[PDB]
């Protein structure tokens, strides 16, 4: 069987604050040599991943000792002592007991932590010259929302794509672009979100 | 010191061959087992394969999705690791990586943006965003490949600018949506470097 | 898989080992990183004002003990009486005293003459020496602004001016900023803008050495990427001589008869030496010249000795052994020690016994024992930085200096072992298989004993390439005053007339990168060492011949203006293109951007000068359809050249067609866009 | 004879007669007892300490600078114990004027 | 050697890991080791002794 | 911190059993494979055997000279390593060691002086050394076991004193030769602690 | 086959002097992992051995950096940077490739280096009361000789001689030898050495 190795997503960490990321492991990774065989990888957005911690607890050179690490036979814990503004990206729970490593793991969205904001649902009907150009793209824009746990509905779905930027610095929010690529006739036949910034769906149409 | 700089990016169609070289400098090349990693844009990594050290000998193990398609070789005297792409297809559009170990990817190449798309190089269909009554934007529908910069007021407005990432359609083209959020009559310009299709736009509700 | 984890584990063993190889070289650079001597500045007794003139004092065996200073307004008449116990009298009838510590350049720094008058001569000789040690290193002293560069200067409180209680007439509020050893490290860090730790150590006759030990630490731990260490004892009032006379410890002649039977006191001298310390990794990565390398320095105290003044034997051994252990070096690895050699009849015996214990007990070759104070006198808090100056110069010249007044080796010291050879004659010290190592010891009157180990600079500088070029790099020199401008050309002309054969491009590089842009600038582009020393002979008098002179206070950014038509000759781009590789490249680029729209390629038209541009019913570039593209082609290229040589415009101005050049060079339009 | 460094923070002060104006019994101690260098030296000598007896001087930050340098001499390891601190006692009315 | 394919190289990895732990702790004991205040002696204004 | 203090020394005859315990403190006992080393007096070491970790399981491998004689066991909850001696013989007279690894003996116990000799505890036959005409000594033949101190002038002369090592005869006894080298009428005293045979001696040529 | 591991088995080293001990390995100990499989062990006289250098070059923790190490595929070299009064003992070149590890090797006699002295051959006839006690032990004493590369002959032959050679003292740094010729009753009615301190044998009898 393949050991299931997944790391909890939605990890909100704020500068100057200690966090702790754990992992799941079905088959035990504590090998007979007495050493765990899992690794901790960090893919820096727009740069290559980095080796943080090997053998469960042993850290790599180059990366500072802020990345502390430990764990039990199955349960693991990377004790990030502290986060600064450069410590943002995707952490990976890559195990190392069964090659092939074709799946690196969904990865943990480590985000600058801040209180919950109100997503600005902005419905935007497509331009008419696009409608005479041969296509139609109505966009339900979401701006200044965090965390990013909402998808945009298309009622009155299936033709919607996803487009979200990473966090900025001084505002530390997310922005979503639900592009509904459409065809000629079906233009004359609404978008809402279920973000935790609100509770009731907000329904606004073109 | 150690460097694993790569080379071999480009734009191809599904069904042709591509080159990927891993330059080795600073270490004994024959000690570590060279591995190759593929990173789908904006989402999860996927591992391709590795070659064992010639001291070990061993074999060349690959991922289940690249059986009979990709092969990996190595050499010490000239110190280059090879990832050979043959019979490429759509999924291969990703940034590949060169990792320093079959089980311990301790190092990581900078990444070569390997793109396998069926589109051709042409200008974008810049389509605006009439505000409902608010924010003002403009689309970058129908352009290829992916160098792109979209500024507002011709690089004068920088607060509230959100250059949305590339949008992968099934036709092999791209779409960008740069929108500013400020109450008001704004200028957005898109520059496609390969094609020299420089489009300026005025937007009203 | 991994040969059943064989690969896997081994793969992890190849990281835990490589990390260990990286985590153990981090300890080796945290405790024993060899720190280099980037540059060396000193004002020592006699005529010594530079480290090269100090070698002209050690190699020819000249003693700097001449007499008491008369510049300072010393009484000199209550200083000497037949009664040796008369209060107010000194016992030494001379000593090596600085003849230039009385004078200072106030206007050079941000110091007022009122402020500089109250500045301790100890402090005013560390601002100039801070400037010297930075210019000698090839580091512009104004380039180290808001940078980590710790300052470690050792002094003695002493007494310069009037009582702080009674104040003064002209000097009232700056008496404090002068007669405080504290600001004697902060003033240097303020004038040069250094942000690094400014510690002013105080350890009597060992201050300097101790200071360097602290600085060594700073670089080993990494608190300051650059270290600025040294010590000074400038002697403003005769009080200190009067009162070491009260212990009957000063030599009546003022001479440090180190390890001599005629040692009738330890004497005195006033001087200054200064060092620029940097770790060998940083010093060589940044290209800073490495003169020598401090490997390990140890600092200990004499403990409960025979009084606060009397030295201790075992404690002295414990510091010349700890420095060896801390440096990873040993008794047999040191070829020549530079001991304190204070000169008193009691300090020298125990001091030599300590050397015979840590070094002399296990020696393969006789240790060459020396003392800088023999040639200079006991410079107190400047001793320890003068000793390191002596060893490094002995290392850079391959010769061990003499110890003056040491022909009669002391009868109270057992020299029968032969492991220590007193340096009464110049012993050659050539570079060989063994890395040349030296040891400097300073034992202060406070009881703090310090010792440093000086290894020769690793001879990896060798391997430089040679070539020739047509680039006549300007010989740029600047000063803070017009007279200083006329003096920075006279001293350079003397240096290029007393040290001939130095390549002109090497001189321009050091004059440009290594000399701060001071607000009185003279610059010329030499073609020969005779056409340059002639300009340097006219600039010394003030005649601007073949050079450019200008006072440029509050000015650091060029604007490029763009004239229109008027240079109808158009016969200058040929000479520039043939001699400037970029002018055969950028000009080609703009021409190849003009060709798709105007078929005329400028290069065939450029080689046609005005003499060959008037036959086929033509004038000197009068065809508007032909002059304007070739005006622009040269126009954009020239602006690229000032930017290629490091001058960027702050603003762009275009008279008639310079607006087109404003498009290209300022980034508004591309080369193709502007050329079209 | 135990490694123990004395790090005393001092601003040089004018205490007694001038160094060129030695008293009747206080002749050669007008500097052997006043020079900031010997303030830590007296501690190291009377107590018998054999370590880095360094007298620091960085104005009003001299005590904390002595503490920092003593800690850094402990971190590397040169004296097993370290004696860090600082003093400002103003004998004459010179500073406040 | 005998069991599976690792009981000698794993000992070397164990020793290398312990050496790295004892060498990185040395770094933190040379630049970040806490320095305890054993006692305070003070002479301050207001009769403080 | 780590300690591997041992216990179980004594004096035996060839053909009986002896106890050797390795006290483990400071580490996880089940990780490392406990090994046992034997050091012949004054000459080369010889390895006995090891037990593999119970996580590994494995087997207990011994030296070719101790097949069917010695066995080794281990336990975590009480953390003692065992070297069981059965059917002991003459060669076993050596100082055994407890090593921390089957292939990497990184640690090393202090050493238990295991002695397998056929002799019995009795006083020495102190036999002098008449100088030829020089040095003066006194042999201490026929003694057992090996605690011993031989001084000259009853601990007054210490320069030139050479306390020669034990001499292994075939009868299981020992012989020592303490001799001083000084021109001259000297006193040498041998004290055998177990037997209280305190012999004082005067020597002449 | 068994890999033959042999070092210069004697290293006279003097305090403050750099030495270098090498080793023979008949086979190749450079394993496929790229790491040598040889160990450097030091048995301190009167104390337990110590782990100096593993994997050919990697030093162990606790021991000073004096023991530096390297080597080729077969040829190895422990670069003892420097020797002190403490650095004197037996260095074992142990290969850790083909377990079992029965042989640790003969060991290297590392000795305080000094010039060659003259062995004091002192023939000592046994006491007569020993001859009436039932035994006979003539001793040919060797004192103050270095290095210890001599055995004592017993002619007029050998075979009843045992060796009681002492260790190295500190302030004199020599060796002392005890050739005890245990004998019987009737056979009572000469000893020479071949030490490099002399050339011709010195023949003196009881």
């Amino acid at each position: 069987d393949v050991v299931m190795t997944q790391s909890p997503l939605s990890l909100p960490v704020t500068p100057g604050e200690p966090a702790s990321i754990s992992c799941r492991s079905s088959q035990s990774l504590l090998h007979s040599n007495g050493y765990n065989y899992l690794d901790w990888y960090l893919q820096k957005p727009g740069q290559s991943p980095q080796l943080l911690i090997y053998l469960g607890s042993n850290r790599a050179s180059g990366v500072p000792d802020r990345f502390s690490g430990s764990g039990s036979g199955t349960d693991f814990t990377l004790k990030i002592s502290r986060v600064e503004a450069e410590d943002v990206g995707v952490y990976y729970c890559m195990q190392s007991l069964q090659t092939p490593r074709l799946t690196f793991g969904p990865g943990t969205k480590v985000d600058i932590k801040r209180t919950v904001a109100a997503p600005s649902v902005f419905i935007f009907p497509p331009s008419d010259e696009q409608l005479k150009s041969g296509t139609a793209s109505v966009v339900c824009l979401l701006n200044n929302f965090y965390p990013r746990g909402a998808k945009v509905q298309w009622k009155v779905s299936g033709n919607s794509q996803e487009s979200v930027t990473e966090q900025d610095s001084k505002d530390s929010t997310y922005s979503l672009s639900s592009t509904l690529t459409l065809s000629k006739a079906d233009y004359e036949k609404a978008c809402e979100v279920t973000h935790q910034g609100l509770s009731s769906p907000v329904t606004k149409s073109f | 010191e150690v460097q694993l700089v790569q080379s071999g990016g480009g734009l191809v169609q599904p069904g042709r061959s591509l080159r990927l070289s891993c330059t080795a400098s600073g270490f004994t090349f024959g000690d570590y087992a060279m591995s190759w990693v593929r990173q789908a844009p904006g989402k999860g990594l996927e591992w391709v394969g590795f070659i064992r050290s010639k001291a070990y000998g061993g074999t060349t193990e690959y991922a289940a999705s690249v059986k009979g398609r990709f092969t990996i070789s190595r050499d010490d005297s000239k110190s280059i690791a090879y990832l050979q792409m043959n019979s490429l297809k759509t999924e291969d559009t990703a940034v590949y990586y060169c990792t320093r170990g079959g089980t311990l990817f301790d190092y990581w190449g900078q990444g070569t943006l390997v793109t396998v798309s069926s589109a051709s190089t042409k200008g974008p269909s810049v389509f605006p965003l009439a505000p409902s009554s608010a924010a003002l934007g403009c689309l970058v529908k129908d352009y290829f490949p992916e160098p792109v910069t979209v500024s507002w007021n011709s690089g004068a407005l920088t607060s509230g600018v959100h250059t949305f990432p590339a949008v992968l359609q099934s036709s092999g083209l791209y779409s960008l949506s740069s929108v500013v959020t400020v109450p008001s009559t704004y200028i957005c310009n898109v520059n496609h470097k390969p094609s020299n299709t420089k489009v300026d736009k005025k937007v009203e509700p | 898989m991994a040969s059943t984890d064989s690969e896997k584990v081994a793969e992890y063993l190849r990281r835990a080992t490589l990390d260990l190889r990286a985590a153990r070289q981090r300890i080796r650079e945290l405790e024993g990183e060899p720190v280099a001597v980037v540059a060396m500045a000193c004002r020592l007794p006699g005529g010594v004002s530079t480290p090269e003139e100090f070698w002209e004092l050690l190699s020819e065996g000249r003693d700097a003990v001449a007499g008491l200073p008369t510049d300072r307004g010393w009484d000199l008449d209550s200083l000497f009486h037949p009664d040796p116990t008369r209060s107010g009298t000194a016992h030494q009838r001379g000593g090596g005293f600085l003849t230039e510590a009385t004078a200072f350049d106030p206007a050079f720094f941000g110091m007022s003459p009122r402020e500089a008058l109250a500045v301790d001569p100890q402090q005013r000789l560390m601002l100039e020496l801070s400037w010297e040690v930075l210019e000698r290193a090839g580091i512009p002293p104004t380039s180290l602004q808001a940078s980590p560069t710790g300052v470690f200067v050792g002094l003695i409180p002493q007494e310069y001016g009037p009582r702080l209680a009674e104040g003064g007439e002209g000097v009232e509020g700056y008496l404090m900023t002068g007669t405080t050893t504290s600001v004697a490290s902060g003033r240097i860090a303020y004038t040069l803008g250094l942000e690094g730790p400014a510690i002013s150590v105080d350890t009597a006759c060992s201050s300097s050495l101790v200071a360097v030990h602290l600085a060594c630490q700073s670089l080993r731990r990494g608190e300051s990427s650059l270290a600025m260490a040294g010590g000074v004892t400038v002697m403003p009032t005769p009080g200190m001589l009067v009162d070491f006379s009260r212990m009957n410890s000063l030599a009546p002649d003022g001479r440090c008869k180190a390890f001599s039977a005629g040692a009738n006191g330890f004497g005195m001298a006033e001087g200054a030496g200064m060092l620029l310390l940097e770790r060998l990794s940083d010093a060589r990565r940044n290209g800073h010249p490495v003169l020598a390398v401090l490997r390990g320095t140890a600092v200990n105290s004499d403990g409960a000795s025979n009084g606060l003044s009397a030295p201790n034997g075992r404690a002295q051994v414990r510091v010349i052994q700890q420095a060896l252990a801390e440096s990873g070096l040993g008794p047999a690895d040191i070829d020549a020690v530079e001991a304190h050699g204070t000169g008193t009849r009691l300090g020298d015996p125990i001091e030599a016994r300590a050397l015979f214990e840590a070094y002399g007990r296990d020696r393969e070759q006789p240790l060459h024992l020396g003392s800088v104070k023999s040639n200079l006198g006991h410079t107190q808090a400047a001793a320890g930085v003068a000793g390191v100056i002596k060893m490094v110069l002995a290392m850079r010249a391959g010769t061990l200096p003499r110890t003056l007044h040491a022909s009669e080796r002391s009868k109270e010291i057992d020299w029968s072992s032969g492991a220590i050879s007193l340096l009464d004659e110049p012993e050659p010290w050539p570079a060989g298989a063994r890395p040349r190592r030296a040891g400097v010891s300073s034992f202060g009157i406070s009881g703090t004993n310090a010792h440093a180990i000086i290894e020769e600079a690793p001879q990896v500088v060798e391997g430089e390439r040679v070539e020739a070029g047509d680039v006549v790099a300007p010989w740029v020199l600047s000063a803070s005053s017009a007279e200083g401008l006329r003096a920075q050309a006279a001293r350079l002309a003397a240096h290029l007339r007393e040290h001939p054969g130095q390549d002109p491009r090497d001189i321009a590089y050091s004059l440009a990168t290594g000399r701060a842009a001071l607000p009185h600038r003279a610059a010329f582009a030499p073609v020969d060492e005779s056409a340059a020393l002639r300009v340097l002979d006219g600039l010394a008098t003030g005649n601007a011949d073949g050079a450019a002179v200008g006072t440029s206070r509050a000015q650091q950014r060029a604007v490029f203006v763009f004239p229109g038509q008027g240079w109808q000759w158009a016969g200058m781009a040929v000479d520039l293109l043939d001699t400037s590789p970029v002018f055969a490249a950028a000009l080609r680029e703009c021409a190849d951007a003009l060709e798709p729209h105007l078929d005329f390629e400028v290069i065939p038209f450029l080689r046609a000068e005005a003499a060959r541009r008037e036959q086929d019913a033509a004038l000197s570039t009068e065809r508007v359809d032909v002059v304007q593209p070739v005006m622009f082609a040269v126009m954009v290229s020239l602006a690229s050249m000032w930017r290629a040589h490091g001058v960027e415009p702050a603003a762009v101005i275009g008279h008639s067609q310079g607006e087109i050049a404003a498009a290209c060079v300022a980034g508004a339009l591309s080369l193709d866009d502007a050329a079209r």
